[PDB]
């Protein structure tokens, strides 16, 4: 992934446009992987990173929404490709006349495949109530997200925050799962960041984390962050977060195993016994 | 309403240079998008030249690496194309375009036809 | 580089017919296309970006979709102002390349 | 050991076998001598045992 942060592929930031629909048998995250371009964060996000380290890729499909009375291309000045963009996968449901009103919406999507989706929407925490009228309008704001196993009705937090690289207001993205034939409904009167493509899976891979280079000529299967272990020996004092099919981490560093008799230079009592010394002038037999 | 209009001479002699410009009204060329030039081969076939950024960075087509320059003018809202060491092939139609994001290209200029023969 | 083989070079359509044009990127670019009409005689126009979303101001009659190394638009119920030529652009990896170009013909 | 103040979610859902609106049941535990208090101005489904 390099400068792609693994949970960004589902959202499409500028550092991950070349990985939006990948396919892998061995994903690798780097120390520098960033997941966002606007300041924000995910939720339950270590779990979602553990769906994807074995998923073998992703395969998006469209969802088909259509808006009217309402703009869709408010733009931010940090998700920059040539200029003011937003995420590739999501949109920005913003008001048309800048302080007049905002109509209430309701939209839906029915999963139709053999596989479960991974669908992620967004709620926008304005920096004030002065810049939640300019962006959206008046009144209270609520984003109702319900399916079979799920009902939340999230709400924004208009407050002042510290600035992360220019901007104070955050944007939080939550995520659910659909099952086949199941349906989600989003309804809102402001401050919502809709998806536009859902996300499906492929298969079976493994995930590692490292800081050394990707190699292609070498054969091995035990992958930790300082390289790859390869051995016929059952024990290793190398690392103990080694994933794959490794030997097992001991704390000793040397454990020598005999393969000859007792060395006697010059239970049964003949080796170091009533035969006193060994021979050094005997070189064929034992 | 962002409108782009090319201008320049009619007949250019070979092994010389070519200086075209594009005037831009409605939108500052320092507000954050890049600005392209695009040719048109005889046979209706398109090709990419290079851009100048809103700050003034440039990239070029890597088969026009040492024979091309693009600069701008912040005063009368223009940018100016320059190409040298020309042959018979460069008779084309040149299209000054406003680029969009990596998504696409938005705004096209009408074009103008150049001729390079002696 | 990347090659964009827009096929076929020309085909003929009457009024009211559904037709497709199909670009073929030679390497994975996976979402990045846009469709341009530029006819000989006018300024170019914008139709579709992100390979799915149509441009604001286009009549809603026209559509397209696609991903991977195969992309396709859709145009039906033609008009006298529909006859032009149609180009596709890959926005993945520099340099920009376009396609061959299809020519719209009356049968 | 407990204080929640729950609130309904009037919204449209898909239908499970005829009905769209859901009903959620939460649960606590009491200890000996301890006391629970329920207060409401609507949309509550009380226990009785």
């Amino acid at each position: 992934l390099g400068q792609c942060g693994l949970l960004g592929t589902i959202t499409g930031p500028p550092q991950c446009d070349q990985f939006l629909e990948f396919s892998a048998d061995l994903i690798i995250e780097r120390r520098e992987g960033s997941d966002v371009c606007y300041p924000g964060k995910f939720v339950n996000e270590e779990a979602l990173r553990q769906i994807l380290r074995e998923s073998g890729g992703i395969d998006k499909e469209s969802m088909g929404f259509t808006y009217n009375g309402i703009r869709t291309n408010g733009v931010t000045s940090a998700c920059r490709r040539s200029g003011s963009s937003f995420y590739a996968e999501m949109k920005w449901l913003l008001s048309n006349t800048d302080n007049a009103a905002f109509p209430q919406m309701t939209k839906s999507y029915k999963n139709t495949r053999e596989s479960p989706a991974i669908i992620v929407w967004g709620i926008h925490h304005s920096v004030s109530t002065a810049e939640q009228t300019k962006l959206y309008g008046s009144g209270n704001k609520l984003v109702t997200v319900g399916s079979s196993n799920y009902q939340q009705s999230f709400v924004p937090s208009p407050g002042a925050r510290p600035q992360v690289n220019g901007l104070s207001g955050r944007i939080d993205f939550h995520w659910l799962i659909l099952n086949p034939n199941d349906t989600v409904t989003f309804s809102f009167n402001g401050a919502f960041i809709a998806p536009d493509r859902a996300s499906f899976l492929r298969g079976k891979s493994m995930g590692i984390q490292s800081g050394v280079q990707v190699d292609a000529n070498c054969e091995g299967d035990c992958y930790h962050s300082g390289g790859t272990i390869i051995s016929n020996l059952p024990f290793q004092n190398i690392d103990s977060r080694a994933v794959g099919k490794c030997p097992r981490y001991v704390k000793q560093r040397s454990l020598l195993l005999a393969t000859g008799m007792k060395n006697v230079p010059e239970l049964f009592g003949a080796i170091a016994g009533f035969i006193e010394n060994g021979w050094e002038g005997l070189i064929d037999g034992w | 309403m962002v409108q782009l209009q090319e201008s320049g001479p009619g007949l250019v002699k070979p092994s010389q240079s070519l200086s075209l410009t594009c005037t831009v009204t409605g939108y500052s060329i320092t507000s954050d998008y890049t600005w392209n030039w695009i040719r048109q081969f005889p046979g209706n076939k398109l090709e990419w030249m290079g851009y100048i950024s809103y700050s003034g960075s440039t990239s070029y087509n890597p088969s026009l690496k040492s024979r091309m320059s693009i600069t701008r003018d912040t005063s009368k809202n223009q940018f100016l194309l320059q190409l040298n060491s020309v042959t018979t092939a460069d008779t084309a139609t040149y299209y000054c375009t406003r680029d969009g994001p990596y998504w696409h290209i938005d705004v096209w200029g009408a074009g103008t036809t150049v001729t390079v023969s002696s | 580089d990347i090659q964009m083989n827009q096929s076929p070079s020309s085909l003929s359509a009457s009024l009211g017919d559904t037709i497709t044009i199909t670009c073929h990127a030679s390497q994975t670019i996976n979402i990045w296309l846009s469709w341009y009409q530029l006819k000989p005689g006018n300024i170019p126009k914008l139709l579709i970006y992100k390979a799915s979303n149509l441009h604001t101001g286009v009549p809603s009659r026209f559509s397209g979709s696609g991903s991977g190394t195969g992309f396709t638009l859709t145009i039906s119920s033609l008009q006298p102002e529909d006859i032009a030529s149609y180009y596709c652009q890959q926005g993945q990896s520099f340099p920009y390349t376009f396609g061959g170009g299809t020519k719209l013909e009356i049968k």
